[PDB]
């Protein structure tokens, strides 16, 4: 199981609108993170035999977190965090280290066209699996238990990869975000969980 | 104490509006996006109140006892219930504005509510 | 590809308005958080959206293309960029709708030959068999630099009156003066190339012949954006723009420069260009820099003086 | 197109006013961002709105058109430029409102054959079928030069009394002194040409006949703006104006001269004009320079002496 | 220390206003857009205060003890609580104005607040 | 060094004012619009100080040690803390005035502040 | 070189003042409105210095080395640091006066500054 870390510098922020008034999300879903990675190999093509040129990277695990302060504003929901930093962790085993590292440098935007994001540095390595009590900052699933004080937790709804095809709605999956609503920031939460990969001290929780 | 300061600033804006018969200073205060706009209104409203004081058309009083300000815009007699801000309230309010211009919008909304209630009763 | 980061200085400007309240026209602002020793401060700062820039770029491209004889759509000759979206739009131009998925590519090519703007700008057709085309030019929001501990931007309201001899006449306009920075991307390599898999359809030879002219026109259209011909309210509120810093990179692989929010953003992007060429096995990597505020540049860069030389070098 | 940059020196000035506080009449002020050796700063400086300049230009155009026999609207005959915005103006002039979109062109022509002011300065009608016409002359705010670290401008208040034999009469007036700069741009290739897309409508032959006279009048009307006949409070506060530098460029392609903020803005704009003509495939580019302060100009540039010679050359 | 300097300048402006019965110098100070206008008011207000000192109509005192300035004008008695600025306060204030003329508006707003509160209290007692 | 020169000129003006009991030279200095007016005051104030030196009514001293100038006028005793300007300070100050007459206003404002503080303290002790 | 000439003329005026114990020639020089008044003072001060030279009460010296002029008057000893003007300095100074009489005021202001500083130091040591 290989892991990779990437540091992104945002220009003005990201904007993803909720499916089904056009409110937006607080943090990008894993689908956008996988699509950004897939952009490095499928550049120039928009329809493959027809739902998306991204129904092939569906089994790559990804998480992301903030490192600065921002504000969520509806004026079409947007998340303004200019000059901020984003840390993205990719965990997978489908491809070797070289291919993941090459695709990691080829990220251009997160969400829509205006949400450009440069790349500052990357790291590649081998991860280890643990199950003891850990502290994490990345968001995880709803079914994961919590031992600490419930004070900085929010509930969101994301979709599986089934939504990659047009004319079809993805399955609804609940997610828990360790985020402060105003101002926008990230906080640490202690979880027990069953599977956690150590990617450099900042344990990533998946189930 | 922040709410008391905002309330005293709202009383000053309401007295200035009732005396001048103009909403323009309250509109400028409620739409302020900088400390410059807020501070300019705080001067201009106090300058209007100073003229009313010199003419004896604005005076402090008590009413059943609560502190109040009587305003004569001619026969149109108005009474605003509460205190006017102190120099320390203006200084502490300007410090609140340097942190968050929202407090100018809050004071403007309160001032317009005071003035509207008094104009309706009159 | 071509990537660019540009720094601007604008005074007494009102280009992008927002919803009017009462008798007031308001400017577009966004919230930012600034770090202080005491703590954090939330401030509202004027911005300019990325749609007006796209509209100006498309209008300039139309004007340049109609001079060289390149095909232009009927509804795009008029400055109404609805594009081939619904059946009513296709009825005026005279294009039959796609039959099924397998024929989709053909439809695209036909559209791609009847309107240049639908090619470079991109189009979307809603219906039973949708067709897509991503824009070849990518633009971002114009936000003033958050540098140091001070935001160099303001916003005031101005009072205006109309004179009449029989009073029975008052309005307000918001004006601003900031120090803007914006970045953009363009891919001249993908111009005149279809974006749908399948078998080649008759008519691609015309696109191959017109590729060079379309690329030249697309590159030329950047001059209007880099010269300051965007936005509105220019009849009575004409702004006063000026160029301070500019970095343009031409490569053969994906790359973007650093945002122009710091005082030293050219050295970083040059070093990152070198590092990225080292890993992505690139061959071509060139950087052109225009400097007017006297910030540090580095070594290994050709220094220009105006924007016209930049366009000439990009075309060459 | 004709694009110009002009520098003026004005002393003991008050032509533009804003809301008054107490017995004090205030002068319009705006924020400006200026660059110094220590970085960037924000200052508050007196300015003059461009709407006064537009009103003066339109009044001079009305006078010239009336003298030369060109048609002038009934409401525009009096110096009240409401144009054809409201229904009362249409009723007074006697023009039927447009019925649907297809009739809009006709309405525009009916407006365009009665008042030259509507043709040159544009107009707006709001209703079931809105009609728009952008102005053919573009101006901006009058800002003093942001040269060096010190702004060459000053503002103060003055004390005045009214005499009376039976006291029962005191006011203050704001007075400023500065070195103003401003730029302008007018497109004479679109004068007397309809802008709304549609079919041919009877009455365009008269417009084609009168196009030359309309263009000549529009060019002549710039003399008032270039001379100094604008602003209010001229009865008791007549200002002292003196031209210092002027650049005028005539081109067949879009172009914008450099703002008059730096001491060297003539050589730069001439070089930029030459390179822009080279790169944009133009066919006409001429420049005229009036200099009275002994600054660098360049080589191969026509040098004039007054403004009347420039107006005559532009007309010819 | 910047707030203490601004407060002492505001006390000087308030004393000058109460003694002269004219707001004109405070109006000029709060509307200043240049160091010239600020410095001219700082001289003119101190020149008014100097005349009040020479006439013994302006004097420093303590009141229950806080430092204060007694002002006698047109048979009215006023007391401003606080110190007058030092020469160093004027010089440091002029340096603050050379960086940002905002501090003149802050001092003017404080001075008018002091004067208004004192005038209101004096009219109520009469 | 410019501020030190201005401060020493302000001390000279304050000594001349306290000794002569006349503000006229400080008024002329602070209202100067030409190098002529500034230079004339610099002579006239030094001529007044020269008479006080010859009468032994103006003397340099140290006070707890800071340099000071003792001034005796009309039976009043004043002490101005600081140095008087050198010939080089007068020459460098005149060069500053030839660039910007603002420095005469700055020195005048400081001089009046010094004199006012000393006069207030002397009246309070009496 | 103009400042050096003015400084040497100021040294001559200061030596003449300290030796004669009279400000009258410096007063005449600083108030001059014509080349006649300036030239008359330049003669009269040099005539006073000539008497001091003949009596050996005025002598050139070096002091720690800087050029200086020792002056003995009424049992007081003074030392002016610098050179006296040459004949060429007087001629070039008179040409400067024929262009602008301002230079006489500048030299007079410098001369009085030199004399005042020396008189103050001599009284303090006594």
């Amino acid at each position: 199981m290989i892991y990779s870390k990437v540091f992104l510098k945002l220009h003005w922020g990201f904007s993803v609108v909720k499916p089904l008034a056009k409110p937006g999300f607080y943090l990008p879903p894993p689908t956008t993170l996988i699509g950004a990675l897939s952009y490095g190999k499928f550049r120039g093509v928009d329809n493959i035999n027809y739902g998306s040129p991204a129904y092939n990277f569906r089994n790559i695990m990804a998480t992301a977190r903030l490192e600065s302060e921002g504000v969520y504003t509806e004026d079409t929901g947007k998340v303004y965090i200019p000059n901020g930093r984003l840390v993205v962790v990719y965990v997978t085993d489908s491809i070797s280290k070289e291919e993941l590292e090459k695709l990691c440098w080829s990220i251009t935007r997160i969400g829509c066209k205006e949400c450009l994001a440069s790349v500052e540095n990357v790291e590649v390595g081998e991860a280890k699996k643990v199950s003891g009590r850990v502290k994490t900052r990345y968001y995880f699933r709803d079914t994961v238990k919590v031992v600490g004080r419930k004070e900085f937790l929010e509930y969101v709804t994301f979709w599986e990869e089934n939504g990659y095809i047009w004319g079809k709605e993805g399955s609804p999956v609940r997610y828990i975000l360790p985020i402060t609503t105003y101002p926008l920031a990230s906080k640490e939460v202690e979880v027990e969980a069953k599977e956690a990969y150590e990617v450099g001290g900042e344990y990533v929780v998946f189930s | 104490e922040k709410e008391n300061i905002i309330g005293r600033i709202a009383n000053l804006l309401a007295v200035g509006f009732l005396y001048s018969e103009s909403p323009t200073l309250v509109d400028r205060f409620a739409n302020a996006l900088s400390k410059e706009a807020v501070t300019k209104v705080l001067y201009d409203v106090q300058r209007i109140v100073q003229m009313g004081i010199d003419r004896s058309e604005i005076a402090t009083t008590t009413i059943t006892d609560y502190p109040a300000v009587n305003v004569n815009s001619s026969g149109a007699k108005y009474t605003v219930v509460g205190y006017l801000p102190t120099s320390q309230d203006i200084e502490d309010f300007l410090r609140m504005i340097e942190e968050d211009v929202y407090y100018a919008r809050k004071a403007g909304a309160l001032a317009m509510s005071i003035a509207n209630r008094i104009k309706l009763g009159s | 590809m071509i990537s660019g980061s540009v720094r601007f200085l604008v005074n007494l400007e009102s280009l992008n308005g927002v919803e009017s309240i009462g008798n007031l026209t308001k400017h577009r602002t966004a919230p930012v958080v600034l770090k202080t020793s005491t703590g954090y401060l939330v401030r509202y700062v004027p911005v300019i959206s990325g749609e007006a820039l796209a509209h100006a770029y498309q209008a300039s491209l139309v004007d340049i293309a109609k001079k060289e004889g390149l095909p232009v759509g009927s509804l795009s000759s008029q400055y109404e960029f609805i594009k081939f979206s619904t059946d009513e739009a296709l009825k005026i131009e005279g294009i039959k709708e796609p039959k099924d998925y397998n024929d989709a590519r053909r439809f695209e090519v036909e559209v791609m030959l009847k309107d240049v703007i639908a090619d470079v700008g991109g189009f979307m057709y809603a219906g039973g068999a949708p067709v897509r085309r991503t824009s070849r030019i990518k633009l971002g929001y114009m936000i003033p630099a958050l540098r140091g501990d001070e935001i160099p931007a303001q916003l005031e309201a101005q009072f205006h009156v109309r004179f009449s001899n029989k009073p029975v006449a008052i309005f307000n306009v918001e004006v601003s003066s900031a120090l803007y920075t914006f970045s953009f991307e363009l891919d001249e390599d993908l111009i005149a190339v279809p974006s749908t898999f399948g078998e080649k359809v008759k008519g691609e030879e015309e696109l191959e012949r017109q590729k060079a002219k379309r690329v030249k026109s697309a590159i030329k259209a950047l001059y209007s954006l880099l010269s300051g011909n965007f936005g509105g309210k220019r009849s009575r509120f004409l702004p006063s723009m000026k160029l301070m810093s500019l970095v343009v990179t031409k490569t053969d692989f994906p790359f973007m420069p650093e945002p122009a929010h710091d005082d030293d953003y050219i050295k970083t992007t040059i070093m990152r260009l070198g590092k990225a060429k080292g890993v992505l096995n690139g061959n071509l990597a060139k950087a052109y820099v225009i400097n007017n505020e006297g910030i540090e540049v580095g070594e290994g860069v050709t220094v220009l003086s105006t924007v016209e030389d930049l366009v000439v070098k990009l075309e060459e």
